[PDB]
């Protein structure tokens, strides 16, 4: 889904735009003998605030078998903390350290 | 904004009450130890995703 | 004869006892050793701390060995290509300079 | 929060830097002993490093836990590191530079926007001093701030291969390094180095002052020299085995001269231009701190 | 039934290296 | 009785994981696992393939 | 004698270069301990004979 600069400038004030943004973390390296690129890929639109507030995990591949890719994200510990119930019955996280 | 409201409404009126579904008691020796620790005797066959 | 023999009489004499004339495989058949720093195969060190004898150095056969490998086919990529651009004027070419 | 020892974090057994030598553990200092040099007709001269730009990258908040230690070590030492000049990590680093930030640097090397009581972390004043300089690594790509990728390597040579008289003189012959070596000695060395917890080294380099700092510079010179060695193998124009008797001597020509080679090769880890920009900027900042 | 004998040698399974298009690593 | 609640089994959450894959990445070493452990752990390892 | 020569020739000209074949990472709890010790994470499905 594409967006001219003209539409970014002249869209109604109340309407929700729908931008797209690449995560190019999982783009494999060029072959050693791919022809050189004289051209320069260019960009105009950027977010002003963090996007990917919803992100839990990222780049689930291996960089060099053992190493971690730059920009990969492991899930937050809280996703995995089955805690217990408080005496009134509310959910709790596990105690951290002691006591 | 409307959607949040309806989210908030749908949660305010969620009258669901869980009953145990089909479940399994894996024989433990049949599970790898990392999973055997996490497991607590029994679990729904619809384990979900964590 | 039977210089080639590795094992023999793989049956039980009386359930637990060994048949007379049965042969177990030589230990060397089973010694995946390691590689020497130059990359030759070696047997495991015997006792300590003596360095493992290279497998080619001695006459025993060994069937567990460490082979180095490419993780995947290396011919997979695009072939190299160049942009030859021959000279503007043949008469202007400087074949001199020796 | 880990209290910082008067000798720096590097004094702790938790932060020991060590490398396998044909597989056996050994201090970097007892590896650098193996190295020997052959001088050539060319001569390295170390003209002064341009002072780093004051301008830190903006401290924008970012989702998740930045793994800055792994980022730096991979950019410098890892095999074919990617996205080395991506801006988010160093933006969080600059957030660490702030006088009273909520962010924290774990001993793990991760940055957490949470106060995160469960995980031990460096004293915030120390990482303030450290981020105040190393956040500049985010400037490494921007054209205004690109470091000299060529001249800085002279210093590297001098600090690695330089004899004490040459290190005083500031001028040394370009050298050809060599050492008794094993099958993948340089790759394995880069593996052993990329696992180093360098942030202890850098945080100590920035936080300490006076006699404790100078004693840190003497106590850790071999460490710095090993990072320099891995970079030198990354930029060496040519690397080859030479079969002397039954021994095989690895030979890196030439130390202190960045060839700007970018194509991968078997012998050594290789810098793409982004890794050159990064490494050069890192050398700018590190050599500036080292010489004060 | 009459007693009998048999033989077996280990078989070759060497094949030209497979061409995969998928890649393990970024 | 009034139907004050709605009895259910194996409940829906309010939040779910959603995943975008790049199909070209794939580990070559197939990972055999216990059939039981595969049936506990398995919806997860598929979703985070 | 000729055969030895040709053996010696065929080895002198063996230009083979191994690439990893199809492989498996058995989940360990699924292997008996004697085999779990011998095994190192992964192995070719064509294990061969030792």
């Amino acid at each position: 889904q594409h967006v001219d600069a003209e539409s970014i400038m002249t869209a109604p004030k109340g309407k929700l735009f729908h931008l797209q943004f690449m995560d190019g973390l999982l783009r494999p390296e060029p072959s050693a003998f791919d022809p050189p690129a004289s051209g320069e890929d260019m960009r105009l639109i950027y977010p002003l605030q963090p996007i990917s507030v919803a992100r839990s995990m990222r780049a689930i591949v291996n960089h060099n078998e053992v190493d971690r890719p730059r920009g990969a994200v492991a899930p937050s510990s809280y996703e995995m903390d089955t805690g217990t119930l408080s005496r009134n019955g509310d959910l709790l996280y596990s105690p951290v350290a002691n006591g | 904004v409307s959607g949040l409201l309806m989210v908030l409404f749908k949660v305010m009126t969620d009258n669901r009450l869980v009953i145990v579904g089909e479940t399994t008691t894996p024989m433990s020796n049949t599970l790898s130890t990392v999973v055997n620790n996490v497991l607590r005797t029994t679990y729904h066959n619809n384990v979900g995703v964590n | 004869i039977s210089v080639a023999r590795s094992m023999r009489a793989i049956v039980n004499h009386n359930e637990v006892d060994r048949p007379r004339g049965a042969v177990a495989p030589s230990s060397y058949e089973m010694d995946t050793g390691t590689l020497s720093r130059n990359g030759d195969l070696l047997y495991s060190p015997v006792a300590n701390g003596q360095v493992g004898i290279p497998k080619l150095e001695v006459d025993h056969i060994s069937f567990s060995n460490v082979v180095s490998m490419m993780t995947a086919n290396i011919r997979t990529g695009d072939d190299m290509a160049v942009e030859r651009v021959n000279p503007d004027d043949v008469r202007a070419i400087n074949i001199r300079n020796a | 929060m880990l209290q910082q020892p008067t000798g720096g974090y590097t004094t702790l057994e938790q932060f020991a830097f060590t490398i396998r030598n044909d597989g056996t553990n050994a201090t970097p200092t007892q590896f650098l002993q193996l190295l020997s040099y052959e001088a050539t007709e060319n001569e390295l001269v170390k003209k002064t490093i341009p002072t780093p730009e004051t301008h830190l990258p903006s401290a924008r908040n970012v989702p998740g836990n930045v793994y800055i230690e792994d980022a730096i070590t991979q950019a410098l030492f890892g095999i074919s590191a990617q996205n080395v000049n991506a801006h988010g990590y160093f933006s969080r680093l600059s957030a660490l530079a702030l006088p009273n930030t909520s962010a924290r640097l774990g001993l793990d090397g991760v940055i957490y926007n949470s106060e995160t009581i469960n995980i031990p972390f460096y004293d915030p004043a120390a990482v303030a001093n450290f981020a105040a300089t190393y956040a500049k690594l985010g400037n490494a790509s921007t054209p205004r701030y690109r470091a000299d990728m060529i001249d800085i390597y002279a210093h590297v040579g001098l600090e690695l291969a330089g004899t004490d008289a040459e290190r005083a003189a500031g001028v040394m012959p370009v050298k050809r390094a060599k050492f008794d070596s094993w099958e993948g000695s340089l790759i394995s060395l880069s593996r052993d180095v990329v696992n180093w917890k360098i942030l202890a080294f850098l945080i100590d380099l920035c936080s300490l002052e006076g006699e404790a700092l100078r004693a840190f510079k003497t106590r850790n010179r071999d460490v710095f020299r090993m990072m320099l060695f891995i970079m030198s193998t990354a930029v060496a124009a040519n690397v080859v085995n030479r079969k002397v008797t039954k021994r095989v001597d690895r030979v890196l020509e030439y130390i202190g001269v960045n060839s700007m080679r970018t194509a991968g090769r078997t012998a050594t880890i290789t810098y793409d231009l982004s890794r050159h920009e990064f490494a050069a900027k890192f050398l700018q900042l590190t050599f500036t701190r080292w010489n004060a | 039934k009459i007693a009998t004998a048999s033989s077996a040698r280990q078989a070759d399974v060497e094949k030209p290296a497979d061409v995969t298009f998928t890649i393990e690593n970024v | 009785l009034s139907d004050d609640f709605k009895q259910i089994s194996d409940p829906k959450g309010y939040l779910t994981y959603s995943v975008k894959y790049e199909d070209q990445f794939t580990k070559k070493d197939k990972l055999r696992a216990s059939e039981a452990d595969d049936r506990i752990v398995g919806p997860t390892v598929n979703l985070f393939k």
